[PDB]
């Protein structure tokens, strides 16, 4: 149905304020925010949200608190200030996904349309994109499992239409922009591959402890999909694109015939005028 | 101070030295902060406009 | 009888809810409530800001309801949000930032219970996307026109302050009408969520994926690009071989403003992409 | 072919760029469309007719 969203940053820094107006209690729990988005294009735009107050139980885990009236009256509210947005799903700040969450996300499928889950980080720490679309939508399982709610993984950008733009670059005045050229290249060339290499150690790791110590069903059918495109490249002998590395490196001979020529044209001026300025500054000095 | 010059000296060698990488660091941010207010200058221009005359 | 230094603590809040209500800042009056705590005399720090439901009368006394007013607040109250109102802020498009007549009267009449009364105009409409520089504005006594107008003491911020610099509105209205400096404040929980969240935001999901498009689009989309970036070498060079006669006339003077050099060295470092990326092809050939 | 040049009817020109969502088949020249006070985006197009002709 959806292919993409759209978040903005103004929830995630209301998670900020989630994580502001705390006061120092001892609880940091994983606060329940209503989402808010705009469900009427196929694409999804977050522009706003707000919270709601929400507790848990020490021990039992299916114990969730919600409120219909503050739902209603913010939302009601917020519709009487703005109506081109409408409540759309929810989103909690809890690295790991309990189980009470199909019962959290039961009610607003009850209530309100189908709802997007959001699973953040409660500390900036990942390097990797701190938010995670995931469907509210059943599906047929091959094994014969009931069918039960499903969180399929849907993919996320975080982009500002006019003014967070200006906001955060104004805020900041330590980021850089695009910025083509040598600098923002190599710094993505040399720190990509702890970008991946965080990634990948650390799932695998947990992964293989899973594949000797794991039980209830983890859908092992999809690991012969992981391995078999693991293996859809069986290390190539590379004899096929020799031609390929001969294309490539023609063109690097084009960009050697473009930076020694073009280099030896910009010497031109310094090589006349390092001459030019100090014989004639020199024999008209005095 | 014939043989003072040295020692002495050595205080301008390590003064001179010091200064290299710090041209080092303005050369290589000043440039920095050249295309940042450079190309914060080139986003000012905007498409949208007025034709006058 | 007596004056401090006062300066407006703005975070990224007010200031994000400020650029929301910015893309909300229709022509059409809007109203805003400020929120906070009042720690000391002359300091005052801002947390909560919401906005207003619009009205047909626009900015006024009789559009601000005390009851929808008091309820908000209390359903604040009844939240983790125990901070009480700091000011009211709103809009002014087209006409200048500054305030009329019913403004400042609505001011006067809102200033009786806070004797802060901090006010914000945001303008987005007219303001280019280059800056976003805002100020707050202030409500003087009118019995304060025989003593000096404002005897405020560290006088240095006044340097910065003098940024909004307009011959008309500042100095053309500022009888009875003065303003107040704006400083910002960011924690680490800001600087790395939203700098990694802004980093993020310019890079991709598994920071893996666009390399390769790039890295094998130069064997297909950016031949056309060095194919026409030496179209353009050629067609300065064209120039350039009438530069030397020229620069072996006169010698004296420059009279072309086109310097001939910096292109170029954007046009080799456009041409570095392959040189950078080969190694990147290698990697992912290699392993 | 991305962006044009309008002419308004009140008399001073502009030029506007073009929506995602809108494709170049109605934004060819000769016919005339509508535009947005804010970023001089466009909407959709205005068909012509005669006030006459309706
Ligand atoms: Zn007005």
């Amino acid at each position: 149905a959806v292919q993409k969203v759209v978040v903005h940053p103004l929830v995630l820094l209301s998670v900020v304020d989630h994580f502001n107006r705390i006061g120092k209690v001892g609880n940091q729990k994983r606060v329940v925010g209503v989402l808010l988005g705009s469900w009427q294009k196929k694409v999804l735009d977050v522009s706003n949200s707000f919270a709601v107050p929400f507790d848990e139980d020490d021990k039992d885990d299916s114990v969730w608190f919600l409120d219909h009236d503050y739902l209603e009256n913010m939302y009601g509210m917020f519709k009487k200030v703005n109506a081109r947005e409408r409540i759309v799903g929810w989103y909690h700040t809890g690295p790991k996904l309990h189980k009470n969450d199909i019962a959290i996300n039961e009610l607003m499928k009850r209530y309100c349309p189908n709802s997007v889950l959001v699973i953040i980080d409660v500390k900036p720490k990942d390097l990797g994109l701190p938010t995670e679309a995931y469907i509210s939508v059943e599906e047929v399982h091959d094994d014969g499992t009931p069918t039960s709610k499903t969180f399929e993984h849907v993919t996320s950008e975080i982009g500002a239409e006019e003014a967070e733009e200006v906001g955060v670059e104004h805020l900041l005045r330590d980021i850089k922009d695009t910025t083509v050229g040598t600098l923002s290249q190599r710094i993505t060339n040399q720190v990509h591959g702890l970008k991946g290499l965080n990634s990948k150690l650390l799932d695998i790791r947990s992964y293989l402890e899973k594949v000797a110590t794991g039980k209830l069903p983890i859908n092992h059918q999809i690991i012969y999909q992981l391995q078999d495109v693991f293996n859809l490249l069986p290390d190539v002998s590379l004899q096929e694109f020799v031609k390929a590395f001969y294309l490539k490196t023609n063109d690097q001979m084009v960009v050697v015939y473009l930076a020694s020529l073009i280099r030896s044209v910009v010497a031109l001026h310094n090589l006349i005028n390092n001459k030019i300025a100090n014989r004639d500054a020199e024999k008209k000095e005095g | 101070d014939l043989y003072s010059r040295y020692k002495k000296l050595q205080q301008e060698l390590e003064f001179l030295e010091v200064q290299e990488e710090y041209i080092k660091d303005e050369q290589k941010n000043l440039k920095k902060e050249f295309l940042h207010a450079q190309e914060e200058v080139k986003r000012i221009q905007s498409i949208p406009l007025v034709i006058g005359q | 009888a007596v004056d401090t230094a006062e300066q407006v603590y703005i975070s990224s809040l007010a200031l994000l809810k400020m650029l929301k209500h910015g893309r909300a800042g229709v022509p059409m009056e809007v109203m805003g409530l400020m929120l906070g705590e009042f720690v000391d005399d002359y300091t005052v720090r801002v947390i909560d800001v919401f906005a207003m439901p619009q009205s047909g009368t626009g900015v006024s006394v009789e559009a601000v309801d005390p009851v929808f007013q008091a309820k908000m607040l209390d359903m604040l109250k009844q939240t983790g949000r125990p901070e009480m109102v700091v000011g009211w802020y709103h809009s002014h498009p087209g006409f200048g930032c500054w305030l009329s007549g019913v403004d400042i009267n609505t001011q006067q009449s809102f200033e009786a219970l806070s004797e802060r009364a901090v006010a914000v105009v945001v303008d987005p409409i007219q303001s280019v996307k280059g800056k976003v520089v805002i100020d707050a504005f202030r409500l003087i006594n009118a019995n304060m026109m025989v003593l000096g107008h404002e005897p405020r003491q560290t006088t240095s911020n006044l340097g910065h302050l003098n940024k909004p610099s307009i011959q008309a509105l500042i100095h053309g209205l500022n009888r009875h009408y003065y303003s107040i400096t704006i400083n910002y404040r960011k924690n680490e929980l800001e600087q790395k969520m939203l700098l990694n969240l802004h980093k993020k935001s310019w890079m991709e999901g598994l920071t893996l994926q666009d390399y390769s498009e790039h890295c094998k689009h130069n064997e297909s989309v950016v031949k056309e690009m060095l194919e026409l970036a030496k179209n353009y070498n050629k067609a300065v060079e064209e120039e350039d071989k009438m530069t030397p006669e020229q620069l072996a006339i006169k010698n004296v003077g420059k009279q072309d403003p086109k310097r001939h050099l910096e292109e170029h060295v954007d046009v080799l470092m456009t041409s570095n992409i392959v040189q950078c990326l080969a190694a990147m092809l290698d990697t992912v050939v290699f392993k | 072919e991305e962006k044009f040049i309008v002419k308004a009817t009140n008399g001073p020109r502009y030029v506007v760029g073009c929506r995602r969502q809108l494709d170049k088949s109605k934004l060819k020249p000769g016919t005339r469309v509508a535009l947005d006070m804010t970023t001089l985006t466009i909407m959709r197009y205005l068909p012509r007719e005669v006030d006459p002709l309706v």
